[PDB]
């Protein structure tokens, strides 16, 4: 009924010290069965990442959007799209959508390649657009996400430290929520280099 | 929005621009088609304007339309892509709906049609193409040769030719193929077709190109060897004497 | 809904399909081919609604044909499923969508590995080692996540999805009729007509 | 330049009349309409000895009882065939019955006119007229055997009797002196055949010329090669004969 | 001069003349003749068919557009076929909605209305046909002379085609004759047919040459052709 | 009614010519001149005001306008051409980019819209090329300063500095002697009114002149405060004062 | 309603019932359920009488079209697809039709294809469609043979028909018969249910709980 | 009516030529040469800038080498802005590929493409056909290297070494004279600037008349990358390959 409700997942990101982490889980479920352990809600067009919960088949389109606009726009621009322009790109491009939406829980994390400035945002599925400073949530265990985050969250923590949190939150908060699990995977950002590192948690 | 007549009649009772399609025709790379007992053979000329190209991807003259039936043709290369397109995606319908492939007389029919529409239609200028078309009916062993010009006219022939000096090899065709005796082997047909093209080619092994249809989507295009060996074999009978 | 059953072994794809055909109170036929080769190395197998189903395959079917014409090439498995995948992914948001699901085997010549998908009527696709549409993964999936290794022989294969009908025999209320399989490899696909007390 | 459907200071479409002589340039083609049936013959005129004549089809069936020929650009004819088909089967799907020739032949004529480059009427969408004639010929129960003259200006005409394409003033001409209104199918036959092989370019026989016929009893048929060489022979003979 | 304003309808000569629209003026010259006269109580078509050759049949020249009104016509039967065609639907949209016959004066606006449409546009061409409309309506007979430039006249009598003057000044004689031939459908025949014979020449009027359509007061529009003409030969 | 030109009035000739293209050049010429310099930190643009009549009042017609707060742009040529690229060009900025992505487009890429614009009024059905040249200047933050003229083709070229119209030529060869990559605005802007002087023929001030510099932000044009991000225009128009002070040092 | 239509030796024995119903309402005893689309295919109708009728009637006249211009005789897998790709465009409108396209070809042999308004195109050697199906099923599953006389096989699908008229409420009046070979097809008659029971019963010894 | 007005854009000749595609074609032979030559390791792209002052501003210029994908690129002779509007629309039409298949788009099919586009505005419409000829450079995994070449008409073909513009008579016997099919990308570079330095209807050919692009698979990494040359790059090969 509910098509954000379907398939399961969730997705976080935060902010630290010079850098940024945007977590997901692995799930892709079809209500009470399980599908696919490794469905990954998390993309990236240059530098700038994007990841999306929600219907599996509009994540997977919207993916699949954003690389053939950000294509055209380095292709015009001669440059890669920003963190900032990027959230735009999203916002204007759902909204115009406004009453056939896509049933998606986007997040947008970064960090600016002039300014070095960290950036996440979130976007509801008619491109509201949240631009925190601290953390971002999405998906079917976000009211989990929101409380671990809440009291976990501390500013400008290190890589090696925001990874812990940020791995913590996610984990504690896909064990509380039947459609999300199955596996995690957790991207940490700086302005050189980023590191992707899959997480061990359980499997019910 | 443009929709001006541009094929229109002229006093003498003539289409000028269909008239001077198949001039665009008569310039273009000869080409040519003969059936024999149980095969059909076409061959086309290689222009020389230019040598210094890549033949793996240059578009070859031969297309397969489906995979019992090709086209070759003689005229603008960019008309024929179009041609080309429809008639493929009109062999896909014909299956989808019918549930049989195309005979090569309704593929045929079906060109033929869509050249004659453009010589009655608003704002567009008729095919400047003339085409062949050969294959083998599903389930049919009789050969298929069928001619296709821009006025959108259409008929079968037992060997027939297209484009540039057309006329010349047409004459060489009509004094050297017997209705009695159609070239009861691939490699006999493949040879009557080689000799004709050298008419008018002049001595182009590279110049020559060669595609073997035989029946139930038995199709394959030959190799400058394989055709170099025909061409060989031909100047000897000529010196032999 | 029908069985619609796939498995990805060390070097081909294999897909069972169910034979009945029920409409209403009857079981009209039991001889029902759901599938659609799609190209020489790729095969498609359905469930769904009524004429949707046929409709669908067909329509794909015309389509990768004319594409294998056009570039006298065949596209790869993965190529061939995103197509798909794009197609059912318009249709949902369309007046009368295509209620059809389907799995996608197929063999890469030039990765040389078989290849299964699994797409929804959503445009919803993933890549599996084994799926299934409708109910048929509440009953075998279990016994798949026990027996399946990666380097399993097509034998194996056959022999594991037999346990899987099994068990859909015994604990499924529908009489679906057995199952047609084929086998989806570097030569091409086959049927294997000999299931019925394999 | 000038419009297409423009009017001559003689008050003639120019774009019709220019039609008219395509159409003397095509293959000759006759009919001939007897209390028996009516034949419709034709000159193939094939442009190579390489090209299989029986591939040529300028006699083509419309419906069971309804079956013409065509002389000029042949190409032309192919739509207006189309046409006739779906009106014929179209008709009788409506109203459960055959449509009557008369009726089959208005329909086909109604195509005619329609051209233009923006003609303030309807929607005819055609660049130009068609540059072929047609010879519609079958039977119905109002009015039995009928041959019509189709032509591009949208007007046709009953004949008796009717040639058209390169031959025609000639052959009518002699269509005029040999038309009676008790000849027989086979005389008729005999002497569609006659006057094909007067105008002629080639020595006509069973391979560039066709012959067909539409009888109440058994509807529009095309003789095969085999049957009108025989008809040929017969014909041969009875000139001989005196 | 002409031949640089005679390219299409939407010209004007510099003398403020319509070249094409004259020229299809001609088509109906070109045409076989035809006749048309009435009484008090009916209106009468006569119109003489041509025939392509010995071989042909005499081309139809009279169209019945409604129980109450027809019409004949002179030039290309095509442009005769759309305009009363046009007429039928008019007749019968009047039945259906109001469940009033049309006026014979009232089809005759609306004849010249949409002939008029093409003689003002681009692309168009003028009808190449003339057309003479009889009719029994609430108001009598009724007479009416329908010419492609978009004017339409309503008359006692009169004729078009070639040589369609001889009949022409024979009703312009006969006038105080023939418009008092009430109740006498014969009669008034006749006089049309002495009127169409004054444009004799080649030939005369024969049976199956001959063509005739009455309309009126317990008369509703009827052809007669071939035998049952005979009677008026 | 009804357009029924639906076919183009822009040709090849024989020779390979495109007739309107350069017939509509042939008008740029005939036009007023107008230039541009790029400095090191700025752009100028400049052109003189040719008051058809003394009772004509010359500001209610600005040759010199803004594109977005960071672009503007000048011409020569057909004034009335201009004017409708000038509404067609501030409304592509918003529609192809602006509600897109949130930000200003950069020149280049205006420009290229522009530059479309005129292109297709030169193959689409029943239209005649535009007949003018623009000079477009501008900055943004990932390309700095930049300078582009685009002509009735609708083809484009980044320039250093340079002049259409009238007396370009000439004008364009005192460029060539004036200018250096170490130019300041100040020094942009004096070069700019010297070669200006040359093109004319009455008088020369700040009231028949027309100028404007894309350089610093102007926060006090800005209009509100609240914003840290948001520093105001780059483009500025000069005032006929700004003009007559600049005119003493000459 | 009852119909059904099966493969055999001889070609195809088609067979329906003659009644129609609008509720508990007999409309009528005398309805035609077969419809000779031309003189080499038959349709069959169940479900929408107006739908079916229409259709299959529209069906011909493609058929016709075809065979004008492909000069050949239309194949049974290309008639149906016709009639199926038709009511496929129509999915969800509320057209009503279980349909059997019957024909015999030199190409394929004899040929059924069930189509109904959901699009479905069946092909198979035995179908049943309508509210006494499964009364015909079970008399035809068990004495079919692929080896039938035509005379024997005219019988069985008569006997089925007759099975599905006495028990279904919303079948009877009168059984139809046709035979289908490559030459066309043959009427067999109209038989009416009410002297056919009481004929079946006495000759074959079956209906022994009916009173006669 | 219009009708007088009316240029009939795509009308044959009495000899059965494209008056407008002729005429197109004399156009670009007008324009700045570009070239391209295909080597065992990789393509080389070179063009001549029609026109130059000491002012226009060449870092941030690009007017014949344009990036369509990012294993596809072209070569413009001709009228830029109508090459600008077809090269947008390539654009695009490789993404909807990628899209649609989840593969870039094989180089030919997107030459097919545009070439079919050309064809258009050849037979139908009335409209002017577009004053540009395209080299195209790109890489795919079926057919590797290839290079491609189109003009107003729609026609397309492969090459090994080929120009368009301005003396390609004279560039192409120069390159039908020193190419080799085992050449090295380097070779080939050379040979591209040696080939528009003969042919070169300026006095000599500095840097600033050039722009520069090749398409090479980095052996030390195992994909396809695009290198458009900048204005010092182009300044260095031309002094190393001895030109100064
Ligand atoms: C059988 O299907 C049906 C018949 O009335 C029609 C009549 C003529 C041709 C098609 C079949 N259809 C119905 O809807 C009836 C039952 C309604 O409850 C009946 C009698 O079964």
């Amino acid at each position: 009924s509910d098509p954000s409700s379907i398939n399961g997942g969730i997705v976080v990101a935060m902010t630290g010290k010079d850098c940024v982490a945007i977590a997901c889980d692995l799930r892709l479920g079809s209500q009470s069965l399980g599908v696919s352990n490794k469905f990954e809600k998390i993309f990236h067009y240059g530098h700038v990442f994007l990841g999306i919960t929600g219907l599996a088949t509009d994540v997977t389109t919207l993916n699949e959007m954003f690389r053939y606009k950000t294509n055209l726009y380095k292709l015009k621009e001669e440059r890669a799209i920003e963190p900032e322009t990027f959230t735009q790109l999203v916002s204007s491009s759902l909204y115009e959508r406004r009453f056939g939406p896509y049933f998606v829980g986007p997040v947008v994390a970064g960090i600016n390649s002039k300014s070095g400035k960290p950036f996440i945002a979130g976007f509801d599925l008619i491109g509201c657009i949240d631009e925190a400073k601290d953390f971002i949530v999405s998906g079917t265990a976000s009211d989990q996400l929101f409380g671990m985050c809440e009291s976990l969250y501390e500013p400008n923590l290190e890589p090696e430290d925001l990874f812990e949190t940020i791995s913590q939150a996610l984990l504690n908060a896909a064990d509380r929520d039947a459609l999300s699990g199955w596996g995690a995977v957790v991207y940490i950002i700086k302005k050189d280099e980023v590191v992707k590192r899959y997480l061990k948690m359980r499997q019910d | 929005g443009y929709d001006r007549a541009l094929s229109i009649f002229s006093p003498d009772g003539h289409i000028f621009q269909v008239e001077y399609a198949l001039e665009a025709v008569k310039r273009g790379t000869c080409a040519v088609g003969v059936k024999g007992k149980n095969c059909v053979v076409l061959g086309c000329e290689r222009r020389s304007t230019l040598k210094l190209q890549d033949t793996r991807i240059t578009p070859s003259k031969v297309s397969k339309i489906d995979s019992h039936v090709v086209l070759s043709f003689s005229g603008l290369n960019a008309d024929s892509r179009i041609l080309i397109e429809k008639a493929r995606v009109e062999a896909q319908s014909h299956r989808l709906t019918l549930e049989d492939p195309v005979t090569v007389e309704y593929l045929t029919r079906y060109v033929a049609g869509v050249q004659q529409r453009y010589t009655q239609s608003g704002g567009v200028r008729p095919f400047g193409v003339s085409t062949l078309i050969a294959g083998f009916d599903p389930r049919d062993d009789e050969p298929k040769l069928y001619q296709t010009e821009p006025s959108g006219i259409y008929s079968s022939w037992s060997a027939q030719t297209i484009g540039r000096n057309s006329k010349t090899v047409r004459e060489f065709l009509e004094k050297n193929y017997d209705r009695k005796e159609p070239p009861a082997t691939v490699e006999e047909c493949v040879k009557l077709t080689v000799r004709s093209l050298l008419e008018v080619v002049q001595t182009g092994a590279k110049n020559i190109e060669i595609t073997v249809v035989k029946p139930d989507s038995d199709i394959v295009a030959l190799s400058s060897e394989e055709i170099n060996q025909y061409v060989t074999q031909i100047e000897q009978e000529k010196q032999e004497q | 809904m029908d069985i619609i059953l796939g498995i990805r072994v060390q070097d081909s794809v294999i897909l069972a399909s169910s034979k009945a055909v029920t409409r209403g109170i009857s079981v009209l036929k039991d001889s029902d081919d759901k599938t659609r080769q799609l190209s020489p190395h790729t095969l498609m197998s359905f469930a769904g609604e009524a004429g949707d189903t046929v409709q669908f395959a067909e329509y794909i079917q015309a389509n990768i044909q004319l594409y294998s014409i056009r570039e006298d090439y065949e596209l790869s498995p993965q190529a061939v499923s995103s197509f798909v995948r794009q197609e059912l992914a318009k249709s949902i948001r369309s007046r009368r969508p295509y209620q059809v699901n389907v799995l996608i085997g197929g063999y890469d010549k030039k990765k040389n590995k078989p290849e299964l998908y699994q797409i929804d009527y959503l445009g919803t696709k993933v890549e599996l080692p084994y799926g299934a549409h409708g109910y048929s993964g509440f009953y075998t999936f279990s016994l798949l996540d026990h027996h399946y290794r990666p380097d399993m022989t097509t034998e194996e294969g056959l022999d594991l999805l037999k346990l899987c009908v099994q068990e859909l025999e015994k604990r499924m209320p529908m009489d679906f009729k057995g199952v047609i399989v084929k086998i989806v490899d570097k030569d091409g696909i086959r049927q294997v007509d000999d299931f019925q007390a394999q | 330049d000038r419009g297409v459907s423009t009017f001559s200071p003689e008050g003639r479409l120019f774009q019709v009349e220019y039609s008219l002589e395509a159409i003397k340039l095509g293959s000759t083609a006759i009919g001939i309409a007897t209390k028996e049936g009516v034949v419709l013959g034709v000159e193939k005129r094939a442009t190579s000895p390489l090209l299989e004549s029986d591939s040529i089809e300028k006699i083509v069936e419309i419906d069971r009882h309804i079956g013409c020929a065509m002389s000029g650009l042949t190409a032309d004819a192919r739509s207006m065939i189309e046409h006739a088909r779906t009106a014929a089967v179209t008709h009788n799907l409506y109203y459960d019955e055959d449509i009557n020739v008369e009726s089959l032949t208005q329909s086909v004529c109604d195509l005619a006119l329609r051209f233009g480059e923006g003609a303030s009427g309807e929607e005819r969408l055609m660049s130009r007229p068609f540059g072929v004639a047609l010879l519609i010929a079958g039977h119905d129960a109002d009015d039995g055997y009928q041959l019509f003259h189709a032509e591009p200006s949208g007007t046709f005409y009953r004949y008796n009797a009717k040639a058209i394409g390169s031959g025609s003033e000639g052959a009518q001409a002699e269509l005029l002196n040999e038309w009676h209104s008790s000849l027989t199918l086979k005389e008729a036959e005999l002497l569609v055949l006659k006057i094909l092989k007067q105008v002629m370019e080639e020595k006509l026989d069973e391979n560039n010329a066709q012959l067909s016929c539409i009888t109440k009893q058994d509807g529009f048929k095309i003789y095969d090669n085999e049957k009108t060489a025989e008809l040929i022979k017969e014909l041969k003979e009875k000139e001989a004969a005196e | 001069f002409r031949n640089n304003y005679d390219g299409d309808t939407v010209t004007f000569s510099p003398t403020g003349r319509l070249f094409q629209v004259e020229y299809a003026l001609e088509a109906i010259k070109q045409g076989s003749v035809t006749v048309g006269l009435r009484s008090n109580t009916h209106a009468v078509l006569v119109a003489l068919k041509r025939n392509a050759d010995e071989l042909s049949s005499y081309q139809k020249k009279i169209i019945k557009c409604d129980e109450h009104m027809g019409l004949s016509l002179a030039g290309l039967a095509p442009d005769a076929r759309v305009l009363s065609n046009y007429l039928r639907q008019q007749c019968n949209y009047s039945s259906l909605v109001f469940n009033r016959k049309l006026a014979v004066e009232r089809a005759g606006h609306l004849l010249c209305d949409k002939a008029q449409k093409n003689t003002q546009s681009y692309g168009g061409r003028p009808y190449g046909v003339g057309l003479l409309i009889i009719g029994y309506d609430k108001s009598g007979a009724h007479l009416l002379e329908f010419q492609p430039s978009g004017n339409v006249t309503e008359l006692y009598g009169t004729a078009i085609g070639a040589r369609s003057q001889g009949a022409k000044t024979y009703l312009e004689r006969t006038l105080d004759t023939f418009i008092k031939i009430d109740g006498n459908p014969d009669e008034l025949i006749k006089a049309g047919v002495e009127a169409i014979s004054q444009s004799l020449r080649d030939e005369s009027l024969t049976v199956d040459n001959l063509s005739i359509a009455i309309v009126g007061k317990d008369t509703p529009f009827t052809i007669y052709d071939g035998e049952a003409v005979a009677k008026y030969i | 009614m009804t357009d029924r030109y639906s076919f183009s009035l822009t040709t090849f000739s024989p020779s390979g010519k495109l007739g309107q293209i350069d017939y509509a050049l042939t008008a740029v010429k005939q036009g007023v001149t107008s230039l541009g310099i790029k400095a090191t930190n700025g752009v100028v643009i400049a052109t003189e005001k040719k008051s058809s009549s003394p009772l004509a009042m010359s500001e209610t017609l600005s040759k010199v306008s803004l594109l977005t707060p960071d672009i503007g742009a000048v011409y020569s040529g057909m004034g009335p051409d201009y004017r409708v690229l000038v509404d067609k060009s501030r409304k592509v900025a918003h529609t192809s980019y602006k509600r897109i992505y949130g930000e200003y487009p950069p020149t280049k890429l205006l420009v290229s819209e522009v530059a479309k614009i005129m292109q297709e009024a030169t193959q689409s059905g029943g239209v005649r090329p535009f007949g003018v040249s623009l000079l477009i200047a501008g900055h943004d933050e990932f390309n700095g300063f930049s300078l582009y003229q685009v002509d009735p083709s609708g083809s484009y070229f980044p320039w250093k500095a340079t002049a259409i119209g009238k007396g370009s030529v000439a004008a364009k060869t005192f460029l060539e002697k004036r200018w250096n990559d170490e130019l300041e605005l100040e020094d942009a802007i004096h070069i700019a009114l010297l070669t200006l002087k040359e093109s004319v023929e009455g008088e020369f001030n700040g009231d028949t002149i027309e100028l404007a510099i894309i350089g610093d932000e102007n926060p006090d044009l800005l209009g509100y405060t609240g914003i840290p991000t948001d520093k105001g225009p780059r483009f500025r128009k000069l005032t006929s004062q700004e003009i007559n002070d600049r005119l003493e040092a000459l | 309603t009852t119909t059904l239509a099966f493969r055999f030796q001889g070609g195809i024995i088609v067979a329906v019932d003659s009644r129609a119903t609008a509720g508990n309402w007999v409309a009528s005893q005398t309805v035609k359920k077969v419809i000779e689309i031309n003189p080499f295919l038959l349709g069959t109708m169940a479900g929408g009488a107006a739908d079916c009728q229409f259709w299959e009637t529209w069906l011909g006249s493609q058929c016709r079209l075809h065979e004008l211009r492909e000069k050949e005789r239309i194949s049974v897998a290309a008639a149906s697809k016709i009639l199926s790709n038709l009511v496929y465009q129509y999915k969800g409108a509320g057209l009503s039709m279980g349909t059997m396209i019957c024909g015999y070809t030199r190409k394929e042999g004899p040929t059924i294809y069930y189509v109904d308004s959901d699009g479905t195109r069946l092909k198979g050697d035995i179908f049943c469609v309508g509210s006494g199906q499964t009364f015909a099923y079970g008399v035809l599953d068990s004495n079919y043979k692929w080896d039938l006389s035509v005379e024997d096989a005219l019988y069985l699908g008569k006997r089925s028909i007759l099975a599905a008229a006495h028990r279904d409420a919303y079948s009877g009046g009168s059984v139809n018969l046709y035979h289908v070979t490559e030459d066309g097809w043959i009427y067999h008659g109209n038989h009416d249910v009410g002297e056919l029971f009481w004929k079946v019963k006495e000759e074959e010894g079956s209906f022994n709980n009916v009173i006669g | 009516g219009s009708r007088r007005y009316d240029s009939r854009t795509t009308i044959f000749s009495p000899e059965g030529r494209l008056y407008q595609v002729e005429y197109a074609l004399e156009s670009i032979s007008h324009a700045g040469t570009a070239i391209g030559i295909m080597a065992s390791d990789g393509i080389v792209l070179a063009a001549e800038r029609k026109v130059t002052s000491t002012l226009l501003e060449q870092d941030t210029s690009t007017e014949k080498l344009y990036k369509l994908n990012d294993k596809i690129a072209v070569a413009v002779a001709g009228l830029t802005a109508d090459a600008e509007i077809l090269i947008n629309t390539a654009r695009i039409h490789a993404q909807n590929y990628l899209k649609t298949y989840n593969e870039d788009i094989p180089v030919e099919i997107l030459v097919r493409r545009l070439s079919d586009i050309k064809q258009g505005y050849t037979q139908h419409g009335g409209l002017r056909p577009f004053g540009v000829s395209f080299i195209y450079a790109g890489y795919d995994d079926r057919y590797g290297y290839q290079l491609y070449t189109s003009n107003p008409s729609g026609n397309y073909t492969g090459w090994k070494a080929i120009s368009v513009g301005a003396n390609t008579s004279a560039a192409q016997t120069l390159l039908q004279m020193d190419y080799k099919d085992d050449m090295k990308v380097d070779d080939a570079i050379e040979l591209a600037l040696k080939t528009l330095s003969k042919t070169t209807d300026s006095s000599a050919l500095t840097y600033d008349r050039l722009e520069f692009a090749t398409i090479r698979k980095g052996a030390n990494d195992g994909e396809v990358y695009q290198k458009i040359f900048k204005p010092q790059e182009i300044k260095d090969i031309l002094v190393k390959t001895g030109i100064t």
